[PDB]
C-alpha cells in the first residue's frame, strides 16, 4: 500500500477542503475485478458525481 | 552586528558569527532578519 | 537548438507563419557561413554581439576555435574572414519545423517562416490547428531549427505547410477554414450582404493579391453597392471552377423549377474564378474532397493556395468587425407554440411506454423471432423514446429564426450539430450505460427514490429537460453516469494514440 | 493530527488562534511532519465478513 | 518579451514618421507607412479623403496591432497627386477642429454663465 | 535498413539518402 | 485585501466609497439604495462593491513582528 | 445490524405517516441557535432526522422532497420512509461552487471541479507567517456575485477565488478563436486579476566529519575555490540577504561554504531558482531538530496577466488570453462599459455550458438590483424567463443583449453582443513558469518525410 | 551505365530537387563559383534555385537500382518541375 | 471637397460631467475625439515610488500601485509640466515632477486608516482629488505597523498606463433611432429606447433613412477629477489638431526631399 | 583520395586536382553535409 499521507495543497481553500475529503480506489486485486471507474448508482449522496 | 528580531516577543537583539539562537528575555528560537536599508525604486504601475 | 511554450492565436500571420517570442529568438543561433556576400552584414551583427538581439553569439574560425561574443571578448578578435561561421541569432524569415506532439502523421511536423513578435507565447494562424489538432486552452508546440543549408533547404522543399496543404492519407486538403472566418464567410456570402464604397475600400486593403482596381459594384444606382459574393470573387485565385451546394440545400430544387437560379441561394457555382452564385460554407471551403480549397490547390498549387487561405481569413475577419457575431440566452429560447408542441409529444410519449409496459406486465406482448422478451420490451421502449427525441428535435430546428446565432454556426458547419441545438432548447434524451438504459445499482430500482419494478422512463434515465429547462435531481446524476462512460472512454482511446501507428511502423 | 482533541488548538477561540498565528478558518484534520503538512488519503476495501 | 508602454507611441532612433511609397500595380497610388499610430489618426485621415472627389481609393489597415504602425493607400485622378490629396485633408481637420474648438469654448461661456 | 543506419548516425537510405550526387567538371567550365 | 482604488472597467474611483457603504448598510439601507446613494449608477461600479471581500480586517487581526 | 467503522452514511429527514417529523418548531428553535442552545444535536436526539448507511438505503423510500408527499392524481407512491434535505447535498466541495450546474452537460462541471482546485485566491490568513514553498495570492478576489447555498459552508465567501469581470460573447477582431480569450488592457492597469506569487527557499549549516562543516558565511575570491560570475555582494556578513533587496536569477541568497579536506574552501552558496527578477520578502533563523542554524528565505514576485496566461469561469471554459486591448480599442456599449474579457462564441455551443449563459443573465441582474443572486440547482423559484422579467425592468434587452460601437471607427456592429458580469478564475499555468529554449514517434514523422538529412542532423 | 538504357525516369524528384539545391547553395556559401549572373542576389540558397532554373547546376545524379547498378543523370538532363 | 463644419450644443454641465452634442461631423471625427478623451489627453499622477518604511499588511508594490490610481488635480500646471523624456534635468526637476511624502505610524489602539489626506506635495496646485465626501483608502494600519515612502508624479497620458486616464466613462451614441439600419434588431419590439430617442411610445424604430449618414454624436464625458470633464474636451481637440499637425510637418519634409 | 575545396570548382577543377596531388581521375563524390569533393586518384 503506497500513495497514502499527500503533502496538503494549499493552491487555493477549496483545494484544501477538497484535498481533505478525497478517497482512493483499491487499483490492485479487487479492483481489476470490479468495474470502479464507473459511476455506480449507491454513489448517490456519498460521493461527489 | 547582526540585529534579529524575536518572532514571539518581538524584542530586537544582537547577535554574531556562529552565535547559537535564542532570544534574549524570552528564550524563544525563532529571529527575523529585520529589514534591508538599501533604497529600491518602484514603478507604481 | 529547440524551444517549447504555450501557443496563441495570431490572425494576422499566414498559415506559412510562426510569431517567435524575442527571448526564444535570442537564445536560438544559426551558424552562417561568412562570404563577401554577407561579411558587412555578419559584421554588423558580431558588433552587436549578444547584447542587442539582432547580433551573434559566436564567430567560430577555419581553427575551429570559437570565440564567444557572450563575455565581450576583446574587439581585436571581432575581425571576419571568409569561411569563418558566425552563430547568428535567429532572425524573421529563418526555417523551422514546427510539431505538437503526439506525433500522428507528417503534417504534425511541417516548416513554418520566422515572424518575431513581443511578448513570450509561440503565434500560429488559425487554419493550422486543424493538421496539429492544436487549440489555445494551454497547449504546448516544439520548435525546431534546422543547423545546416542543406538540411533547411530540405525542409523548404519537402516539408512546408503550403506542401502539406493535401494529404497522402485520403487525397484530401488537411487545412479547412474554421471557427470565426467560417461562421463570418457564410454569413458574407447571402444575398442581402451589400457594401458601402468606404467598406469595400477597408476590405481591399486586406487583399494581398489584389491588382488595385476596384470592380463595378453589382448595383449603380440608387446608390453604387457591391456584394459579397463581388469581393471574395476577388479572393478566389486564378480561374478556378467548381460546383458545391450549400449545407441547407433542398433535395428537390436540383430537379423542379430553378434548378438554376437558386430561390435560397443554396447552390455554389464558381466559374472563370468568380463566384456567380451560393452560400458558401464548409461544404465549399473545408477539409472534404473537391471543395473550392481543394481544386485551388490542385489546379494553382500550393504557392497560390497558401495566399488563398491567408486572404479569406484577413479580409474577411475585418468585416466581421462590422457585423459581428454572438449567443446568448435568447438563442437558446423558444416561441411558447415550439414549447407545447415539445411538450405534448413528450406527454404522449411517455404514455406510449406505459401502455408497452402494461402489455409486458399483462402477458399480451409476444417476443420477436431471434429476441428475448427482455430484448423485445426494451427494443420498442428504446424506438418510442428515440422517436421522441428526434421529433421534439425537429420541432426545435424549425422554431429557430434565421438570426439565430446557433443555426448561424450550425449551418456554417463552424461549431455545433443539430443535436446541441436539440439537447439546449427540446430534451436532452436517454442516459446510457454499456449502451442500456440505466441499471438497477440497487435492489430491482436505480435510486432509492424509486419504487422496485420501475421501468418507466424517468426511473430508466430519460432526460425529458432541455438544458434551458435545467435538469431534475434524478435526471443530473443520471447524466453524471452516462457522462462518466464518455470520460472513461476518452481516457481509454487517449492512451492508445500512437499504439498501432508504432507496432506498424 | 492538528485541531484533534488532543491538539493545543483545540476549544480555542478566533482571538487565541490568532495570538498563535493560526487562521481561525484553517480545518486542520492533518499532521505536521518534518514541517510538511501530511493529509492521510482515505482507503477504500471490501467489507469484511459478510458472505 | 514585455514592450515598453511608451514602445506604442514614441520613434526610436532614426525612425521616420511617414514613408512614402508609389504603388508600382496602378498609376496614381502611393503607399504612406505611419510610424507610432493607430487607429486615431488611421480613421480621420482615410475619412476625410473619401470626400475628395479626386480620390479614387483611400483605405488604411494597422498591418499587425503587436506593432505600432499604420499604411494609408491613396489614389488619385491623373494631375492630381495622391501626396497633395493627403495634405489637403489634413488640412481639412486641422480646419474642422478648430472651428469645433473655438465652438465649445463659446458654448462652455453660455453655459456657465447662464 | 534505416534504423541499421540510424544507430550508427550514418545517412539512412530512404527519401533525400536513396542516392548519390556526383560533381560534373565539365559544367564547371562556364 | 483592500477596497480597489479605481473600478476596472470604468475607472471610476471607488476606494473611498467603502467606509461610507458600510456606515449606509448599518444605516439600515437596502445595497441596492446604498449604492445609488453612492452615486454608482453603472452596474460595472455597483459589482466593485457589492462584491468586495474586506479581508484586510482579518490580516489586522495578527501581530506585527516588529513593535 | 453494523458497528462497523468505515461505513459511509448521509442524514435524512424522518418521514411518517406521509409526514415530516421535522415541524415549524424545530426550525424556530434552529433559528435561536447563538442563544438558545438547541443545535443539530438536538435534532439527531428528538429523532427528527437520521443517518443511513449505503445498504441501509436499499430499503427506504426517498422523497426528494416534501411535495413529493403531497395528495396527487395519479399517486406514485404512499409509503415514504424518509426525505431528502436538500438535493444539491448529493454534489461536494468543488462542484458546490458551480452556479446552475443542472444547466450545463455533465463533462463540463467535471472539469471545473478539477480546475476549480488550480484557481488563485487567498488561500489561507495567515499565509504571512507560512514559508510556503510555492503560493499564489491574488490582489483583489470578490465573492462571486452569483453564488450557490453550499458556498456559504465552504466559506468561499471569506476566502474567494476570482473577480466577476464583465465578460462580452463576441467574435471580435479574432484573437479569442478557439478557447483564445482577449482582455482589456486598462483594466489590468487598474490591476484586474494581479497577483503575487512567493517563494521560499531553505538551507542549512551542517557538519560532515571531524573537520569538515558548512556554514553560513560571506565567500570571497580570496577563499573560496567555488566562486563564480554569480553576485555575492548582496549578502549581509551573516550570508544571508535582507528582506527589501531586489533579486534576480544567479543571485546568491544565502551564502555557505564548505571547509575544504590559493583556496581553501568550496563555495555551495544557493542561487535564486529562477531569472525572473523578484523581491525577498521574509527571512526567518532557527535552529533545526540537529541545533544546527537553518535558515527560510521568503522571496516575492508580482505577476500581472500576460496574453499567455490561462483562465477559466466556472463551467469549465478554460482558456489563454490571446491580445489585450486598452479601453480606447475595446468596444463599448452607449454607457461606455467596455467589456473586460471578450470569450469567443463557438466555445458554446457543442459544450453546451448554457449554465454560463444563464450566470451571465444573473449576474447583469444582481448587479442592478444590488443583490447577490442564487444560483442553486433545483430551484424551482429561479427561470430564465424569470430572470429575463427581471432584467427587462432595469432597461436592459430582457435577454442581455446589448447594442455595442466599435472601438477602432465607432460604427454600430451590426449584431447586438451578450454581454454580463461573470465570475472568473486565474489559473495557476502562468506563460512565465514555461517559455523554455525528438523521440520515436518524431523520427518515424520525419522517415515518412524523407528528410534524411535532417533526421541525422537532429539525431 | 551509359547514357542509353537509362530505364529512370527523366523527371528530377523532390528529394533530388531538395539535396540538389541544399548540396549546391553550401558550395555557393563555400564561395563555389557561381554559373549565373546574380542580380544583387545573396542569399546562397536563392541562387541554387536561380542556378537549377537556369540548369546551370554542376551536379550528376547516381540513381541507384535495386540490383546495384546505377544511372548518372546530369541536372540538366533531368525535367525540373518547380 | 473639404472640411466639415461642425456645431456643438451643450446640454449638461456640472463639475463631474459633461453632456453635449456635435452636429455635421464625420463619425470618424466623432470616434477619434472620444478615443482621445480615454487615451491620450495628458493628467499627473505618481509613477515613482520610494519606500522607506513599510509594516503594513500590503507588501510595497501593493501599496505602490494603489499610489499610482490616486487621481492628482492637474487642471492648471500639466501643460506647464514638461514630460520627463523632454526635461533636461538628469531624475526629476520642478520642470518635470511634483514630490509627494507620506508618514504614517499607528499609535492608537484603533485601527488608522491611511489616506489620500496622509499625501502631502511639494506644490498646491497638484493634490489628491478628494483633499479640495471621503478620502481614498490607501491602507490600514495596526498599532505599531508603520508606512513613510516618498513619491514623484508625473505626466502622461491614457496610452501609457490606465492611471493617467482622466475620464470615467465616455457614454458615446449616435442615431438613436435606428434610421441607418447599422444595427438589425431581430424584434426591434424588445428593445429599450434611447435617451435621445424621438419616437412615440408604440413606434419602435425610425423608418429606413436610405439618404441618411451618421452626422448627430452625443457625448457623456465624466471625469474623474483630475480635470474638469470641460477642459477634458478641450485638451483633447487641442491634442489631436497637434497630432495633425505634427504629421503635416513631418510629411513636408518628405515630399520636401521625394523631389 | 583528394578532396578539393569548393573554391576551386571552376574551369581549372582537374588541372587544380593534379596540381595538388603533385604538391602532396575519378568521378568526384560529393561528400553529404560537407562542400568538399573526394576524388579517387
Ligand atoms: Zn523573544
Ligand atoms: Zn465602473
Amino acid at each position: 500500500r503506497a500513495g497514502v499521507s499527500q503533502v496538503l495543497n494549499r493552491l487555493t481553500f477549496a483545494s484544501t477542503l477538497s484535498h481533505l475529503r478525497r478517497l482512493n480506489s483499491p487499483i490492485g486485486r479487487d479492483g481489476k475485478l470490479a468495474k470502479p471507474r464507473q459511476l455506480h448508482n449507491t454513489l448517490w449522496g456519498m460521493v461527489c458525481p | 552586528p547582526m540585529i534579529y528580531i524575536c518572532g514571539e516577543c518581538h524584542t530586537e537583539n544582537e547577535i554574531k558569527s556562529r552565535d547559537p539562537i535564542r532570544c534574549r528575555e524570552c528564550g524563544y528560537r525563532i529571529m527575523y532578519k529585520k529589514r534591508t536599508k538599501r533604497l529600491v525604486v518602484f514603478d507604481a504601475r | 537548438f529547440s524551444a517549447r511554450t504555450v501557443i496563441t492565436p495570431d490572425p494576422n500571420l499566414s498559415i506559412d507563419q510562426v510569431g517567435v517570442p524575442r527571448s526564444i529568438a535570442a537564445n536560438m543561433t544559426f551558424a552562417e557561413i561568412v562570404t563577401p556576400f554577407n561579411i558587412d552584414r555578419l559584421q554588423e551583427l558580431v558588433r552587436r554581439g549578444n547584447s542587442q538581439y539582432p547580433g551573434a553569439k559566436y564567430i567560430i574560425r577555419d581553427n575551429g576555435d570559437r570565440i564567444d561574443l557572450r563575455f565581450h571578448p576583446k574587439p581585436s578578435d571581432l575581425h571576419l574572414q571568409t569561411g569563418y561561421k558566425v552563430e547568428r541569432h535567429m532572425c524573421d524569415g529563418d526555417i523551422v519545423i514546427f510539431n505538437r506532439q503526439p506525433t500522428l502523421h507528417k503534417m504534425s511536423m511541417m516548416g513554418h517562416r520566422v515572424r518575431i513578435l513581443p511578448w513570450s507565447t509561440f503565434r500560429l494562424n488559425l487554419s493550422v490547428t486543424t493538421p496539429y489538432n492544436a487549440d489555445f486552452d494551454g497547449d504546448e508546440m516544439n520548435l525546431h531549427l534546422p543547423q545546416s543549408l542543406e538540411t533547411r533547404a530540405e525542409i523548404q522543399e519537402l516539408a512546408m505547410v503550403p506542401r502539406m496543404i493535401v494529404t497522402p492519407q485520403s487525397n484530401r486538403p488537411v487545412m479547412g477554414i474554421v471557427q470565426d472566418t467560417l461562421t463570418a464567410v457564410r454569413k458574407f456570402t447571402k444575398r442581402d450582404v451589400f457594401l458601402e464604397r468606404g467598406e469595400v475600400m477597408n476590405l481591399l486593403m486586406f487583399l494581398s493579391t489584389w491588382d488595385g482596381k476596384v470592380p463595378q459594384p453589382a448595383i449603380l444606382k440608387p446608390r453604387p453597392l457591391w456584394t459579397g459574393k463581388q469581393i471574395f470573387s476577388l479572393i478566389i485565385p486564378g480561374h478556378i471552377n467548381c460546383i458545391r451546394t450549400h449545407s441547407t440545400h433542398p433535395d428537390d430544387e436540383d430537379s423542379g423549377p430553378y434548378k438554376h437560379i437558386s430561390p435560397g441561394d443554396t447552390k455554389v457555382v464558381v466559374e472563370n474564378g468568380e463566384l456567380i452564385m451560393g452560400i458558401l460554407c464548409k461544404k465549399s471551403l473545408g477539409t472534404s474532397a473537391g471543395s473550392l480549397v481543394h481544386i485551388s490547390y490542385l489546379e494553382m498549387g500550393h504557392d497560390i493556395t497558401r495566399l488563398f487561405y491567408s486572404n479569406i481569413q484577413t479580409v474577411i475577419n475585418n468585416w466581421l468587425l462590422i457585423e459581428g457575431h454572438t449567443i446568448g440566452i435568447g438563442d437558446s429560447i423558444a416561441d411558447s407554440k415550439t414549447y407545447q408542441d415539445i411538450q405534448n409529444t413528450i406527454k404522449k410519449a411517455k404514455q406510449d411506454v406505459i401502455e408497452v409496459i402494461e402489455k409486458a406486465h399483462n402477458n399480451e406482448l409476444e417476443p420477436t423471432p431471434g429476441n428475448t422478451l427482455r430484448q423485445t420490451f426494451e427494443n420498442q421502449v428504446n424506438r418510442i423514446l428515440n422517436d421522441a427525441r428526434d421529433k421534439t428535435g425537429s420541432s426545435a430546428q424549425k422554431s429557430l429564426s434565421e438570426y439565430n446565432n446557433f443555426k448561424s454556426m450550425v449551418v456554417s458547419g463552424a461549431k455545433g450539430s443539430k443535436i446541441n441545438i436539440s439537447q439546449v432548447i427540446a430534451v436532452v434524451g436517454q442516459q446510457n450505460v454499456e449502451g442500456k438504459r440505466i441499471p438497477f445499482g440497487f435492489k430491482h430500482r436505480t435510486l432509492p427514490h424509486f419504487i422496485k419494478d420501475d421501468y418507466g422512463p424517468e426511473s430508466r434515465g430519460f432526460v425529458e429537460n432541455s438544458y434551458l429547462a435545467g435538469l431534475t435531481p434524478t435526471e443530473f446524476f443520471f447524466h453524471a453516469m452516462g457522462g462518466r462512460e464518455g470520460l472513461i472512454d476518452t481516457a481509454v482511446k487517449t492512451a492508445e494514440t500512437g499504439y498501432i501507428q508504432r507496432r506498424l511502423i | 493530527m492538528l485541531r484533534s482533541t488532543y491538539c493545543l488548538l483545540n476549544g480555542l477561540t478566533d482571538r487565541d488562534l490568532c495570538e498563535l498565528n493560526e487562521c481561525p478558518l484553517d480545518p486542520g484534520g492533518y499532521f505536521i511532519i518534518n514541517g510538511s503538512e501530511k493529509v492521510l488519503i482515505a482507503q477504500e476495501k471490501m467489507a469484511t465478513n459478510t458472505v | 518579451n514585455a514592450p515598453p508602454a511608451f514602445e506604442s507611441f514614441l520613434l526610436f532612433e532614426g525612425e521616420k514618421k511617414i514613408t512614402i511609397n508609389k504603388d508600382t500595380k496602378v498609376p496614381n497610388a502611393c503607399l504612406f507607412t505611419i510610424n507610432k499610430e493607430d487607429h486615431t489618426l488611421g480613421n480621420i485621415i482615410k475619412s476625410q479623403l473619401l470626400k475628395d472627389p479626386q480620390v479614387l481609393f483611400a483605405g488604411y489597415k494597422v498591418p499587425h496591432p503587436l506593432e505600432h504602425k499604420i499604411i494609408i493607400r491613396v489614389q488619385t485622378t491623373p494631375d492630381y497627386s495622391p501626396q497633395e490629396a493627403f495634405t489637403n485633408a489634413i488640412t481639412d481637420l486641422i480646419s474642422e477642429l478648430s472651428l469645433l474648438e473655438e465652438r465649445f469654448r463659446v458654448a462652455i461661456k453660455d453655459k456657465q454663465e447662464g | 535498413g534505416v534504423s541499421e543506419n540510424i544507430m550508427l548516425g550514418q545517412l539512412a537510405p530512404a527519401g533525400t539518402g536513396c542516392f548519390d550526387l556526383l560533381l560534373d567538371a565539365e559544367k564547371c567550365k562556364y | 485585501m483592500i477596497i480597489p482604488v479605481r473600478c476596472f472597467t470604468c475607472g471610476k474611483i471607488v476606494g473611498n466609497k467603502w467606509e461610507a457603504y458600510l456606515g449606509l448598510l448599518q444605516a439600515e439601507y437596502t445595497e441596492g439604495d446604498a449604492l445609488d446613494a453612492l452615486g454608482l449608477k453603472r452596474y460595472c461600479c455597483r459589482r466593485m462593491l457589492l462584491a468586495h471581500v474586506d479581508l484586510i480586517e482579518k490580516l489586522l487581526n495578527y501581530a506585527p513582528l516588529e513593535k | 445490524i453494523y458497528t462497523d467503522a468505515g461505513r459511509i452514511c448521509r442524514p435524512l429527514l424522518i418521514v411518517e405517516k406521509q409526514k415530516l417529523l421535522l415541524k415549524k418548531r424545530h426550525i424556530d428553535q434552529l433559528k435561536e441557535r447563538e442563544y438558545n442552545n438547541y443545535s443539530w444535536q438536538d435534532l439527531v436526539a428528538s429523532g427528527v432526522v437520521e443517518y443511513i448507511d449505503t445498504l441501509e438505503e436499499e430499503t427506504v423510500m426517498l422523497a426528494m422532497t416534501p411535495d413529493d408527499l403531497q395528495e396527487k392524481e395519479v399517486a406514485y407512491c404512499s409509503t415514504y420512509t424518509h426525505c431528502e434535505i436538500h438535493p444539491s447535498m448529493i454534489l461536494g466541495v468543488c462542484a458546490s461552487i458551480i452556479p446552475f450546474p443542472d444547466h450545463n452537460q455533465s463533462p463540463r462541471n467535471t472539469y471545473q471541479s478539477a480546475m476549480g482546485k488550480q484557481a488563485m485566491g487567498v488561500y489561507i490568513t495567515n499565509f504571512h507567517v507560512r514559508m510556503d514553498t510555492l503560493a499564489h495570492v491574488l490582489y483583489y478576489p470578490q465573492k462571486p456575485l452569483v453564488t450557490t447555498r453550499s458556498m456559504e459552508y465552504l466559506r468561499f465567501r471569506e476566502l474567494p477565488a476570482g473577480i466577476n469581470s464583465i465578460v462580452a460573447i463576441a467574435s471580435y477582431t479574432g484573437y479569442n478563436q478557439e478557447d483564445s480569450v482577449i482582455m482589456n488592457r486598462s483594466a489590468v492597469d487598474r490591476g484586474f486579476f494581479r497577483s503575487v506569487f512567493y517563494r521560499s527557499y531553505k538551507e542549512q549549516e551542517s557538519k560532515k566529519g571531524f573537520d569538515q562543516e558548512e556554514v553560513f558565511e560571506k565567500p570571497t575570491r580570496e577563499t573560496c575555490q567555488g566562486m563564480r560570475h554569480a553576485i555575492y555582494d548582496k549578502l549581509d556578513d551573516d550570508g544571508l540577504i535582507a528582506p527589501g533587496v531586489r533579486v534576480s536569477g544567479d543571485d546568491v541568497i544565502i551564502g555557505k561554504t564548505v571547509t575544504l579536506p590559493r583556496y581553501t574552501k568550496r563555495d555551495c552558496s544557493t542561487f535564486l531558482r529562477t531569472s525572473e527578477t523578484g523581491i525577498v520578502d521574509q527571512v526567518m533563523v532557527t535552529l533545526n531538530q540537529e541545533g544546527y542554524k537553518f535558515c527560510k528565505i521568503r522571496v516575492r514576485s508580482v505577476r500581472i496577466p500576460q496574453i499567455g496566461d490561462k483562465f477559466a469561469s466556472r463551467h469549465g471554459q478554460k482558456g489563454t488570453c490571446g491580445i489585450q486591448y486598452r479601453q480606447e480599442d475595446m468596444p463599448f456599449t452607449c454607457e461606455g462599459i467596455t467589456p473586460d474579457i471578450i470569450i469567443n462564441p463557438h466555445a458554446i455551443p457543442s459544450r453546451m455550458t448554457i449554465g454560463h449563459l444563464i450566470e451571465c443573465l444573473q449576474g447583469k441582474v444582481s448587479a442592478n438590483k444590488g443583490e447577490i443572486g442564487d444560483a442553486t440547482p433545483f430551484n424551482d423559484a429561479v427561470n430564465v424567463q424569470k430572470i429575463s422579467n427581471l432584467l427587462s425592468d432595469y432597461g436592459y434587452h430582457l435577454r442581455g443583449n446589448e447594442v455595442l460601437y466599435n472601438g477602432f471607427t465607432g460604427r454600430k456592429i451590426t449584431s447586438q453582443i451578450f454581454i454580463g458580469p461573470t465570475y472568473y478564475q486565474r489559473l495557476k499555468h502562468m506563460v512565465d513558469d514555461k517559455i523554455h529554449s525528438f523521440g520515436e514517434m518524431e523520427r518515424d514523422c520525419q522517415i515518412a518525410h524523407g528528410a534524411a538529412q535532417f533526421l541525422r542532423e537532429r539525431l | 551505365q551509359a547514357n542509353q538504357k537509362r530505364i529512370t525516369t527523366p523527371y528530377m524528384t523532390k528529394y533530388e530537387r531538395a539535396r540538389v539545391l541544399g548540396t549546391r547553395a553550401l558550395q555557393i556559401a563555400m564561395c563555389a563559383p557561381v554559373m549565373v549572373e546574380l542580380e544583387g542576389e545573396t542569399d546562397p540558397l536563392l541562387i541554387a534555385m536561380k542556378e537549377l532554373k537556369a540548369r546551370k547546376i554542376p551536379i550528376i545524379i547516381r540513381r541507384y537500382l535495386p540490383d546495384g547498378s546505377y544511372e548518372d543523370w546530369g541536372v540538366d538532363e533531368l525535367i525540373i518541375s518547380d | 471637397p473639404y472640411a466639415n463644419q461642425p456645431t456643438v450644443r451643450i446640454t449638461e454641465l456640472t463639475d463631474e460631467n459633461v453632456k453635449f452634442i456635435i452636429e455635421n461631423t464625420d463619425l470618424a471625427v466623432a470616434n477619434s475625439i472620444r478615443r482621445v478623451f480615454i487615451a491620450e489627453v495628458p493628467i499627473i499622477a505618481i509613477d515613482w515610488v520610494q519606500i522607506d518604511a513599510n509594516s503594513s499588511v500590503l507588501h510595497d508594490e501593493f501599496i505602490a500601485h494603489r499610489l499610482g490610481l490616486i487621481p492628482l488635480t492637474s487642471d492648471d500646471i500639466v501643460d506647464k509640466l514638461q514630460y520627463s523624456r523632454d526635461c533636461t534635468c538628469e531624475e526629476f526637476c520642478p520642470e518635470c515632477s511634483v514630490e509627494f511624502t507620506l508618514d504614517v505610524r499607528c499609535n492608537e489602539d484603533q485601527t488608522r486608516h491611511v489616506t489620500s489626506r496622509d499625501l502631502i506635495s511639494n506644490s498646491p496646485r497638484v493634490i489628491p482629488v478628494t483633499s479640495r465626501q471621503d478620502d481614498i483608502l490607501i491602507v490600514k494600519l495596526r498599532k505599531g505597523q508603520e508606512l513613510r515612502l516618498r513619491a514623484y508624479a508625473k505626466k502622461g497620458f491614457g496610452k501609457e498606463h490606465a492611471k493617467w486616464n482622466p475620464t470615467a466613462g465616455v457614454a458615446f451614441e449616435y442615431d438613436p433611432d435606428n434610421a441607418l439600419r447599422h444595427t438589425v434588431y431581430p424584434k426591434p419590439e424588445e428593445w429599450p429606447k434611447s435617451e435621445y430617442s424621438e419616437l412615440d411610445e408604440d413606434e419602435s424604430q425610425a423608418p429606413y433613412d436610405p439618404n441618411g449618414k451618421p452626422e448627430r454624436f452625443y457625448y457623456n464625458v465624466e471625469s474623474c477629477g483630475s480635470l474638469r470633464p470641460e477642459t477634458i474636451v478641450l485638451s483633447a481637440l487641442s491634442g489631436l489638431k497637434k497630432k495633425l499637425s505634427d504629421l503635416q510637418t513631418q510629411l513636408s519634409h518628405e515630399i520636401q526631399s521625394d523631389v | 583520395e583528394i578532396l578539393l575545396h569548393p573554391r576551386y570548382f571552376g574551369p581549372n577543377l582537374l588541372n587544380t586536382v593534379k596540381q595538388k596531388l603533385f604538391t602532396e581521375i575519378g568521378a568526384g563524390v560529393i561528400q553529404p553535409g560537407r562542400g568538399f569533393v573526394l576524388y579517387p586518384v
